[PDB]
């Protein structure tokens, strides 16, 4: 009865996520990156893909009803960390670009004045 | 009272389940935990066994695994780079180190008498009195090679190697430096011995040590092409190999 | 599954390096070893005469 | 002959001031052994020891390793002695290393070991001490770089197969198989 | 149903990942900080390139690499030599690179192993082990001043080759990995130099101890036992070396299974030499490598 | 909103 | 792409917080039937973790997150000499 | 490639917390049909070390 709603509803969600796994791992940790060029176009996927992995065995872990989840909490803000990084780093290629444009259009209105 | 219900399941269905102690149900259970127990401590043990098996220093060198990769002197499959093809005949000294300061190139404005004091600082370990800060185109190598290493250190910190980056500076000594940077320039041995406690053939014996290093540096060069480096090299080696350096024994 | 002799029996047909006094019993039971073909430790003080043992597989190995 | 071996040095370097102090002290029949010496004196005072001219020794641990120069009396001024973290108790094989090193085969009746103590000891550690133990034999088995070079480049082998084989576990080899038995004590029983 | 590929073009000689690609004579910079190093001299700041290829700039090493030439000998590696030449106790032997490795005498596995020690007839027996073009393994050992290396055999697993045959190739497109004896469903080993020379033979027990008598280390024998199915079976793997070297392929292990299924659309196996079907075939691996991995 | 935080709420409780 | 499938991650991921908010033991005792629906849907998790373990191919899992944060590290440094020399 | 035998002396410093590495691994990396001799100092635990060499060598060891 009071398990009866969510177990279908959750495993549901694991039959909607299902197929997003096999287009996610459709080609390999190499593949998906060998095709690619741009270490930029390298760089999340190395995370997304752990991104999932942490949530998936926080979650696996979950079904053992094992009462630490630490050692994978640990894990977490770790993940973070590096997520956290490299868009602090892309803020800035932005300022690079941004403030030289500026340069672009302010030195042509100089000989405009 | 919503948490009691779970016992008011144990309530009812302990009772209604066929033999709840019926056909010695009761001892049957010991007879049931008596196998249960063996059940348990078994694998238990098989666990500790099974726990007792591999290679433990894997987790030492599989952060090792990391370092080279980190210090790009293979790939990730491993294939060792021309980096870490360097040091293959380096064993005199710190290998992680010396690859590193060749490729930051810093003896290209260091003369024979300059570079050698910082190769002074490796070929020798126990710690003595403190030299004075010496004169500052030693001592800003000596600056630019401590940059090097921490860097180095700090992904050693970060490949879960317990090594303090701080007491990883002061495994380098620097002290001897002058006393290096004066025999190039011809120094007399007599004269040198004032300049320190440490005894006169623990001066040799990084001496001749220091021979096995700069003849092992003169390999590098080869597998590069440092032409300028071969020049410099063999200049050093000059200028260190000599008189008080010639010396043999008498039962050979 | 190695097939074994004792060493003890081990009757050696030739002093290889021979030797002036008399040998002591385990370096009688080390040279044997030697020239039965097996390898050995044998652990003892440096004034006991290891050295003597060394001496012998030299020639076995020169002759 | 000692001149001879101030011989194979320059005339310059045959001034050289430590080698001044110390000859007197050679001359006086005594010899002092430790590494800080210079090679050419290590080698002329052991020789001058092996021919007996320097009744006295003044040693440390190399002449301990350094046979091959027998002696007759031992002498121990320090029984502790310094071990990297402690000026500890010596232990025993140690002891034992350090005893042999008097008494000539063929011309010394005995062996002559004399200690000087300044402590009341422990009955058992002077017999830990003198008493001694032979010590365990046990792989420092640790890693280097350099190793993990060659493992690479030379092709045949690997860095693992060298850690299959290592000392270092045999800890981990050999009470295994009793607790095996144990388990097959208890795949049985079970 | 052929014999010959004859198709006809008259009237003209002939048919008619950013880096630095520089040639010789040409500046690099004048940045005096950086380190000279192959493909590279100068005068004093200017930095100028000798070949057609290009800048290698590592951390402060900068070097040009070419991208053409001969074979570069290296420590270590496992290639094919054929037998040039016997010297005085030496013998000379050709890479495929520079020059010839040199072989010490007593650089081989003796027969009847090291009980069989040293002899000076052995030199007046150089031949008697040894002849010319021959083939085998050999491990690379160490250099000389100029860069010319030598070799040995210190294994069972190094030695004179038998039991198949020989193919060669440019030295680029072989991979480099950290195994290079490789054992392939037909019972039959492929040993890839790294110089660009190749020997098939059929699996043997030691190959086959790879993955679970001393006398014949000089022999010019066989198994007698080789049957057609063995021998035709070698040739469909021996051509589609040839394909990827003419389609410009580096060589998986894998891939080399890969190219042996595509090849079973075609039992004749004569027809594995059509410079479309090869391409086809090569086209196909492409298509596949943009699968898996 | 930033995309840890769904680690940190407190589910829907019964 | 990432902004739709971790939007699904994030729908799981709050699904998979959904999971064990509830009492679940009490039914596990009112069947094993339960539990076993409740193992077969940990048999989804036993495949759908192992697409990962598959990508590669707990104690196994601590060794690879390592190797995993490998990668990302050698990225930055790059970064750093593609960005900062630049 | 002309060695049968081998004389390891001072085989105790395997323990050496700095160098003993060397001996260790050398013998490792030894080829099995290789004879060999081991000499030192009395140590009560002999035996573990011919328990240790006899499997990896592949050959009898005495003590």
């Amino acid at each position: 009865e009071k398990i009866k709603p969510y177990v279908r509803s959750f495993s549901k969600a694991l039959d909607e996520l299902k197929p997003e796994i096999e287009k996610l791992t459709s080609k390999s940790l190499d593949e998906q990156l060998l095709l690619l060029s741009d270490e930029r176009a390298k760089l999340e996927l190395i995370n997304r893909y752990a991104y999932v992995l942490s949530s998936l065995m926080f979650a696996n872990m979950k079904v053992l009803g094992v009462k630490d989840m630490s050692p994978i909490l640990g894990e977490l803000k770790r993940v973070k960390s590096y997520m956290d990084k490299a868009k602090q780093y892309d803020n800035r290629i932005t300022k690079s670009n941004e403030k030289s444009q500026a340069e672009q259009e302010k030195a042509k209105n100089i000989i405009s004045n | 009272l919503k948490l009691m219900k779970k016992i008011d399941v144990l309530n009812t269905k302990l009772s209604s389940n066929p033999l709840t102690n019926s056909m010695r149900l009761e001892e049957l259970y010991g007879k049931y935990s008596r196998k249960h127990d063996l059940h348990e401590d078994m694998k238990q043990l098989k666990r500790k066994i099974s726990e007792s098996q591999a290679v433990i220093q894997l987790d030492d060198l599989r952060r090792r695994k990391r370092v080279l990769r980190r210090l790009g002197f293979c790939t990730p499959n491993d294939i060792i780079e021309l980096k870490g093809r360097v040091a293959c005949e380096i064993s005199s000294g710190d290998e992680l180190l010396l690859t590193e300061l060749i490729f930051n190139g810093n003896f290209n404005e260091l003369k024979p008498e300059q570079a050698a004091a910082l190769l002074s600082c490796f070929a020798f370990q126990e710690r003595c009195k403190e030299a004075p800060r010496l004169k500052p185109e030693l001592a800003e190598p000596l600056k630019a090679m401590r940059e090097i290493a921490a860097k180095i250190a700090k992904i050693m910190k970060d490949s879960k190697i317990e090594v303090v980056e701080k007491d990883y500076v002061e495994s380098f000594r620097h002290e001897l430096m002058e006393v290096v940077y004066e025999w190039c320039r011809g120094a007399t041995f007599t004269q040198i011995c004032k300049m320190t406690d440490v005894y006169e053939g623990s001066l040799i014996r990084m001496f001749k040590r220091l021979e096995e290093l700069v003849k092992e540096l003169v390999d590098v060069a080869n597998t590069i092409g440092n032409s300028s480096l071969k020049e410099k090299m063999e200049a050093v080696l000059k200028l260190i190999h000599r008189d008080i350096v010639s010396a043999g024994s008498l039962y050979l | 599954n190695y097939d074994y002799t004792p060493i003890a029996e081990h009757k050696r047909v030739n002093e290889a390096r021979t030797y002036p006094f008399t040998l002591d019993p385990f370096q009688d039971t080390a040279i044997s070893c030697i020239d039965r073909g097996e390898s050995v430790l044998v652990s003892a003080h440096t004034s006991a005469g290891k050295t003597v043992v060394a001496e012998y597989a030299i020639a076995q190995s020169l002759k | 002959i000692f001149n001879n071996a101030i011989a194979l040095l320059p005339e310059t370097d045959r001034e050289l001031p430590q080698i001044k102090h110390i000859l007197p002290l050679l001359r006086r029949g005594i010899g002092i052994h430790h590494s800080g010496l210079l090679p050419i004196l290590k080698e002329v005072i052991e020789i001058l020891f092996q021919e007996g001219f320097l009744k006295v020794l003044f040693a440390t641990e190399t002449f301990s390793i350094g046979l091959n120069m027998p002696a007759k009396t031992v002498v121990f001024t320090s029984v502790r002695k310094w071990d990297g973290q402690q000026f500890r108790w010596v232990s025993g094989g140690e002891y034992i290393q350090m005893s042999g090193r008097a008494g000539r085969r063929g011309l010394d009746d005995r062996g002559i070991v004399i200690m000087m103590i300044d402590e009341k000891m422990e009955p058992q550690v002077a017999k830990g001490m003198v008493k001694g133990q032979a010590d365990r034999l046990d792989s420092a088995f640790h890693l280097g770089y350099n190793m993990i070079l060659n493992l690479m480049r030379v092709e045949g082998i690997s860095p693992e197969f060298m850690l299959e084989h290592s000392f270092f576990q045999f800890q981990n080899v050999i009470s295994v198989p009793v607790m095996e038995k144990k388990l097959a004590e208890l795949k049985k029983d079970f | 149903s052929e014999v010959i590929t004859i198709t006809k073009r008259n009237g003209a000689f002939q048919n008619s990942s950013d880096s630095q690609i520089v040639t010789p004579g040409e500046l690099v910079t004048d940045d005096p900080i950086w380190m000279r190093g192959h493909g590279t001299y100068f005068l004093d700041n200017m930095t100028y390139s000798s070949v057609a290829g290009t800048v290698s700039r590592v951390n402060r090493l900068l070097s040009v690499i070419p991208l053409k030439g001969r074979y570069a000998p290296e420590t270590g590696d496992h290639v094919v030599g054929r037998i040039a030449e016997v010297g005085n106790k030496r013998w000379k032997v050709d890479i495929g690179g520079k020059q010839h490795a040199v072989l010490m005498l007593g650089s081989v596995n003796l027969p009847g192993g090291i009980l069989r020690r040293k002899s000076e007839s052995d030199e007046l027996q150089m031949r008697s082990f040894l002849k010319e073009g021959d083939l085998l393994n050999a491990e690379v050992q160490s250099l000389f001043q100029d860069g010319s290396a030598s070799l040995h055999t210190r294994s069972l697993k190094y030695g004179k080759l038998r039991n198949g045959m020989f193919c060669q190739v440019p030295s680029s497109l072989i991979v480099r990995a950290k195994n290079h004896t490789h054992n392939l469903p037909g019972n039959i080993t492929v040993v890839l130099g790294v110089n660009g020379y190749i020997w098939l033979r059929k699996t043997s027990q030691m190959d086959l101890a790879r993955d679970t008598s001393s006398w014949q280390i000089y022999s010019d024998e066989n198994d007698p036992s080789i049957s057609n199915n063995i021998r035709q079976a070698i040739c469909r793997y021996a051509n589609v070396i040839k394909a990827l070297a003419f389609c410009e392929i580096g060589i998986t292990q894998q891939r080399i299974v890969s190219a042996y299924e595509a090849s079973m659309v075609y039992s004749n196996v004569g027809e594995l030499i059509e410079k479309n079907v090869m391409e086809s075939i090569g086209s196909d691996i492409l298509t596949a490598e943009k699968m898996r991995g | 909103t930033d995309l840890f935080d769904v680690f940190e709420e407190t589910p829907v409780e019964l | 792409n990432p902004d739709v499938l971790l939007s699904r991650v994030i729908n799981v991921v709050r699904a998979a917080s959904s999971l064990a908010s509830q009492d679940v033991d009490f039914y596990k005792n009112l069947d094993r039937g339960f539990s076993k629906d409740l193992k077969s849907k940990a048999d989804k998790l036993a495949d759908m973790a192992n697409e990962i373990i598959l990508s590669i191919d707990w104690n196994n899992f601590g060794n690879i997150m390592d190797n995993l944060l490998e990668m990302s590290d050698h990225s930055l440094d790059k970064l750093n000499c593609a960005i900062n020399s630049k | 490639r002309e060695v049968a035998w081998v004389i390891f002396d001072e085989v105790h410093y395997m323990r050496d917390k700095e160098r003993g590495v060397v001996w260790e691994e050398t013998i490792i990396l030894l080829p099995d049909k290789v004879r060999y001799v081991f000499l030192s100092a009395t140590i009560p635990n002999a035996m573990e070390f011919a328990e240790w060499i006899c499997k990896i060598h592949s050959q009898p060891c005495h003590i």
